[PDB]
């Protein structure tokens, strides 16, 4: 029950809920894609993207640490070492 | 296969001290237990009998186990 | 009684002549073999005490009360041999020879035919014990406890004394092997009312009774183990043992009298239950759990019922066990913390998984979880104070709730939940400490098979 | 149109529903500022004390002492008998022994006066 | 209000706080997802509606009639993660995080059970004792008078020089022991 | 100017790292093995078992298995000459001076 996850299995989990957003075009994502620098949407689609994250991974991100994750490579890096990854 | 470790408190010592109370606590309970079954199984429990005319028993000699008499 | 008095008394040069590292070993065999030796007391009868002189007897009373005592003793050389490491070797042999003379004055309290002999070394019993309370303690109140618990217990007893000594002249004899068939009955009167009052006011200070109780958490939370362990198990027993021997020369008028004092003893085991649910340290909690047993206790002997009478020795000698291996349960905690707050040192069956094993024992033998003798002491007396009369059971009743509140809660703030990040001197299981705990625990689970021997002068 | 939540004892308002949040006062930055200092403080000097190599010990904490002693030790010295200590005292004190005393009482004269004229009945109660 | 690092949350994260805990609730009201998805997109549009309003004290009103109706209308119950506080499974796992200091007092006889990892048990240890002295000294400097103003760590200015105080909370063991 | 110069305080000795396998009694490895073993012969191998065995074996407590047998006896009596099984008279009723009423 519960098998470890890798950084490339939650890597392709990121990649794969930005590309079923709509406010994400499928081809400019990135790891460090700054949200409202490189593709310049607003604070409610992050917390929408963290949202996304909470139910996908089904458990919950605190709100301060919701709010200061605001890379890709820093949700990847949250969660790897919530599930304490390469065991 | 990913054998990953647990850390866990030392349980040799506990485990030594139960090893150490079994020992020493069967190192006469054997004995005593063997005793125990071989007077009741050779020695013999006594049996009820009326007191005889013009003989008294003596103060050890009105009870049934063995080791009670003794 | 000389052949158990000359051991101890030839025990004295033994722990006075030993080596400078075999004082521990040689005291606790020798102890032990007369703890052995002491098992021939039980020659009882039906009808006949074992009457051994003149001035010695030991009914079905005082029997498991003297075992208990010279087998209390080698547990509490093993309980109290390792902060005295760094201690001098004459003031170790001083301890131990304090402790071997408590142990002589308790046996020779306990078989004295003679009232006045019973009280002579009743209070002889007084000076080891404060000695070793305001000597060998850890912190500055012991010298406020040297004085609680002394003013006290005297003031309860130069009346008793006089007492004593005026049934001298109105009986002629203070024996008690006469006075069950001198007795006369008491009328209703102020003098005999007096006379009651002294009579029994050493005794209900010695118990402790609510209100007389300030001696008993002020002379435990500071006390070498030795000390707590004698003072919570056997110590406090003396008060029965004055109950069983002086509330035959006092009635009838104990019956129409001792209203006020069960009313007292009822609501502070109920106050002090209360008091034990709202506790910060072990050993306060645990001296007034015994308070509330020895209020207990209290209510038992002054109903004066056979039913009662059994049910306050088996609860006397289980409450004995219990408070003893409570104190080295908390004796441990404090050692490994260096501390006496419960909320400090928490979520211990992480890391010490025997230790839990004891505490839930001792927790479980505290609540009086049957078959156990403290259940069948505690349900004789709760049958007999229900005869006395009904609505004593809804007293009883809110009490065997909050009895079993703490003495979980008292388990499971120490023992379970997240552990304390800041303390890591948390050291595995000494073979010492988990065999004196096992020599505490194995006889309290053994007495239930066989209570008979523990069941009283009238089983 | 809405339920006003009123405050309790056994339930206090939210901290999203009260409006000392929402006061824009600059005392209440300077407050909040200092209270961070001395967290900062205590949480530095904590993280100092506690990641220690040497240090095998409990770290003493001055919080815990301070309030175990003045949960007991301090409860008498700065103790006064005025009126409302003394009448607390004489209500929780005397008052319960009193009521159990005459209920007892008054069930021990019912018992005793129903069991002296035999209608009481002790057909079997011979366990005592 | 209580923050490790700020002392003042500021208006923004307090909307953000409040959409974050009303769409949860709207969430555990109605259970299946299209009703989910189309409340949710409601809420958005209504947020966005009152996203243009940059006056404070108009936001400020409107987030105090926003807290009372959400407060009005929440659901008693609502929908809590089974690892976050509140959830079914919180703290459960909690007794097996034993810490590595018990290792310490193991006997030597299991000492060398497992020789390599006791090993680097001791050169881990060791390289923490001499880090020890060079991240206090990393603190003693860089700290202001009169002891810290916030309590975010610093981080390890120099390469090869070690995290100061990096101990306890990269100890802490994993979540599934 | 520093009052009462005392030595400082001393920090909790440890007994696992001198001696790994000591059991709590002192210093000395023999002086343990020998405390160790003479407790756990004469307090559990010595007064436990010896006493279960000598308690459960006690000769008749207080003669309570014949205060059986004896009645036993006097019923297998009374159930043969019709006498009642026990008088509500302890004593002999004609062997008392009633007083005077
Ligand atoms: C813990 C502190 C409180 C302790 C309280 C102890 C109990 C309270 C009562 C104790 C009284 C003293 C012992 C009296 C023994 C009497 C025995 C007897 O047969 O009496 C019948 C005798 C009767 O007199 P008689 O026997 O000589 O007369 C012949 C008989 N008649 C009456 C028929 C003619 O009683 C007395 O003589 C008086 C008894 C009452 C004494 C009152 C004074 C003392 C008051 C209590 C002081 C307690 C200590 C306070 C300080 C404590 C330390 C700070
Ligand atoms: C005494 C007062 C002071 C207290 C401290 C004392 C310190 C000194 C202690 C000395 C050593 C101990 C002495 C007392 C010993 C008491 C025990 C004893 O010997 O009893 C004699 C009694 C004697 O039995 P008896 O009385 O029926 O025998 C009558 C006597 N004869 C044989 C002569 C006719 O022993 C027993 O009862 C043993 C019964 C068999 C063994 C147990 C079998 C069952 C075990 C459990 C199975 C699982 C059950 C379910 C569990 C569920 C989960 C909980």
């Amino acid at each position: 029950d519960a098998p470890p996850l890798t950084l490339e299995g939650i890597k392709d989990r990121v990649l794969y809920v930005l590309k079923l957003y709509d406010k994400i075009d499928p081809e400019k994502l990135s790891v460090n894609s700054h949200f409202m620098k490189d593709l310049g949407l607003d604070s409610l689609d992050q917390v929408e993207i963290i949202m996304a994250m909470e139910d996908e991974f089904g458990f919950e991100i605190p709100d301060i640490d919701a709010e200061k994750l605001m890379c890709p490579q820093e949700i990847v890096d949250y969660i790897a070492d919530k599930k304490d990854v390469y065991e | 296969g990913k054998r990953l470790f647990i850390i866990k408190p030392s349980g040799f010592y506990d485990k030594r001290f139960l090893k150490l109370l079994r020992f020493y606590i069967l190192l006469t309970g054997i004995p005593v237990v063997i005793g125990i079954t071989l007077i009741n199984v050779f020695i013999g429990e006594a049996e009820l009998a009326e007191i005889p005319e013009g003989y008294v028993p003596e103060h050890w000699e009105y009870f049934k186990h063995p080791i009670s008499r003794w | 009684m000389l052949k158990y008095i000359i051991p101890t008394m030839m025990l004295m040069p033994l722990t006075w002549l030993s080596k400078n590292s075999m004082i521990w070993i040689n005291t606790t065999l020798h102890s032990l073999l007369i703890s052995l030796t002491s098992l021939l007391l039980l020659n009882q009868f039906g009808d006949n005490s074992l009457n051994f002189s003149l001035t010695f007897f030991s009914d079905s009373l005082s029997t498991p009360l003297l075992i208990l005592t010279m087998w209390l003793l080698p547990l509490m050389l093993m309980a109290s041999q390792h902060h005295l490491s760094k201690e001098n070797l004459a003031r170790k042999k001083l301890f131990i020879s304090m402790l071997i003379l408590l142990q002589l004055f308790l046996i020779m309290t306990f078989t004295a035919t003679e009232l006045i002999f019973f009280y002579i070394m009743f209070e002889a019993t007084l000076v080891p014990t404060l000695i070793i309370i305001t000597r060998w303690g850890n912190q500055t109140e012991r010298l406020n406890a040297g004085l609680y618990f002394l003013f006290y217990t005297l003031a309860g007893s130069l009346p008793l004394l006089v007492a004593l000594i005026y049934i001298q002249n109105t009986m002629g004899s203070l024996n008690f092997l006469i006075l069950q068939y001198w007795v006369q009955p008491m009328p209703n009167s102020w003098s005999n009312t007096f006379m009651w009052l002294a009579c029994m006011m050493a005794f209900m200070v010695k118990m402790p009774l609510y209100g007389l109780h300030l001696w008993l958490p002020k002379a435990h939370v500071e006390a070498p183990i030795a000390g707590s362990m004698v003072l919570a198990a056997i110590l406090l027993k003396l008060g029965g043992y004055g109950m069983m021997r002086i509330t035959l020369l006092l009635n009838p008028i104990t019956d129409f009298m001792a209203y006020p004092f069960i009313m007292l003893s009822l609501w502070g085991m109920i106050m002090t239950s209360s008091i034990c649910l709202r506790q910060t340290d072990l050993k306060s909690l645990i001296a007034y759990s015994s308070v509330s047993h020895m209020a207990l206790v209290i209510v038992a002997i002054l109903i004066q019922t056979p039913w009662s009478y059994m049910g306050a020795t088996a609860l006397m000698i289980a409450h004995g066990l219990t408070s003893s291996m409570l104190f080295c349960l908390a004796n441990s905690n404090y050692e490994r913390v260096h501390s006496r707050t419960m909320i400090l040192a928490r979520g211990l069956q992480t890391l010490l998984p025997l230790m839990a094993a004891w505490w839930l024992l001792a927790s479980l033998t505290n609540l009086a979880l049957p078959p156990s003798i403290n259940l069948i002491g505690e349900l004789f007396v709760v049958m007999s104070t229900f005869s006395w009369s009904n609505i004593t059971i809804i007293l009883m009743g809110l009490n065997m709730v909050i009895t079993a509140l703490y003495s979980l809660y008292m388990l499971i703030t120490t023992q379970r939940g997240k552990h304390t990040h800041h303390i890591n001197n948390i050291l595995p299981s000494f073979t010492r400490e988990n065999a004196l705990m096992s020599l505490h625990m194995l006889p309290l689970l053994l007495l239930s098979l066989n209570p008979k021997i523990i069941l009283g002068p009238l089983y | 149109s809405f339920p006003k939540y009123e405050p309790s004892r056994l339930a206090s308002l939210p901290t999203t529903l009260d409006p000392a949040e929402y006061d824009i006062s600059s005392e209440t930055r300077k407050a909040q500022a200092e209270r961070l200092a001395i967290r900062s403080r205590l949480k530095r000097e904590y993280q100092l004390q506690y990641n220690d190599p040497s240090r095998r010990g409990v770290v003493e904490d001055p919080a815990l002492i301070r309030w175990t002693c003045a949960r007991s030790a301090n409860v008498y010295p700065n103790f006064r008998p005025n009126t409302k200590t003394s009448l607390l005292g004489a209500l929780f004190g005397i008052g319960p022994l009193i009521f159990w005393y005459y209920v007892f009482k008054t069930d021990r004269d019912r018992k005793e006066k129903l069991i002296q004229e035999g209608k009481l009945d002790r057909t079997f109660n011979i366990s005592y | 209000a209580f923050l490790p690092s700020a002392a003042y949350l500021t208006h923004q994260q307090k909307v953000l706080q409040l959409y974050k805990r009303a769409l949860r609730h709207l969430e555990s009201r109605c259970v299946h997802r299209d009703k989910y998805r189309y409340f949710a997109c409601l809420l958005r549009a209504r947020f966005d509606e009152h996203k243009n309003e940059k006056d404070m004290v108009k936001a400020t009103q409107l987030l105090r009639e926003a807290e009372k109706e959400f407060w009005h209308g929440q659901h008693p119950q609502p929908y809590i993660f089974p690892e976050s506080p509140g959830g079914t499974s919180y703290e459960r796992y909690e007794c097996y995080k034993v810490p590595e200091w018990c290792l310490d007092d193991w006997h030597p006889s299991e000492k060398a059970m497992y020789p390599d990892y006791f090993a680097k048990r001791e050169q881990w240890k060791k390289l923490r004792r001499e880090s020890w002295e060079r991240e206090v000294k990393q603190l003693q400097e860089e700290t202001p008078v009169g002891g810290p103003r916030t309590e975010a760590l610093p981080p390890a200015r120099k390469q090869g020089d070690l995290p100061p105080l990096w101990w306890h909370i990269v100890t802490r063991p994993r979540e599934r022991p | 100017t520093l009052r009462w110069q005392e030595d400082p305080e001393p920090e909790d000795e440890n007994l696992y790292e001198k001696n790994p396998d000591s059991h709590g009694y002192d210093k000395d490895p023999a002086v343990d093995v020998w405390n160790m073993r003479v407790v756990f012969f004469f307090g559990f191998s010595i007064v436990l078992v010896l006493g279960s065995t000598f308690v459960a074996y006690l000769p008749d407590y207080r003669m309570q298995e014949w205060a059986r047998r004896e009645a036993e006896r006097l019923v297998k009596y009374r159930e043969a000459h019709g006498l009642p099984l026990m008088e509500s008279n302890c004593f002999d009723p004609s062997k008392i001076q009633l007083p005077e009423d």
